[PDB]
């Protein structure tokens, strides 16, 4: 029971800090969206009526 | 009609009917006889029917 029973939370709090400012100062550079069209048709069997 | 020998033998061995078509081919074949039911009837509504 000493600071060296700190070390796994401190690696944690590092980590997570870590994430942050690696985003917080990275470039924004939007992509452009394509690939965008009507694919989505539905198929089966017709209903065909008798008579 | 059938004859004893042959139901006897069918109980014994416990046979059952066994298929291996899809309902839908049976429905339609009765809605082809409906159809050529119902074309004979408009024909002779339309033609006979007196």
């Amino acid at each position: 029971m000493a600071s060296t029973t700190r070390l796994v939370n401190d690696r944690k709090q590092l980590e997570q800090q870590v994430k942050d400012d690696a985003r917080i100062l990275a470039d924004a550079r939007g992509l452009n969206i394509t690939t965008v069209a009507n694919d989505s048709a539905t198929g089966g069997q017709a209903i065909r009526n008798v008579g | 009609a059938v004859e004893l020998e042959q139901l006897a033998a069918y109980g014994l061995t416990g046979a059952y009917p066994r298929t291996n078509h899809s309902v839908d081919t049976i429905v339609k074949t009765v809605n082809n006889i409906s159809a050529t039911y119902s074309t004979i009837a408009q024909m002779l509504s339309t033609i006979d029917l007196d």
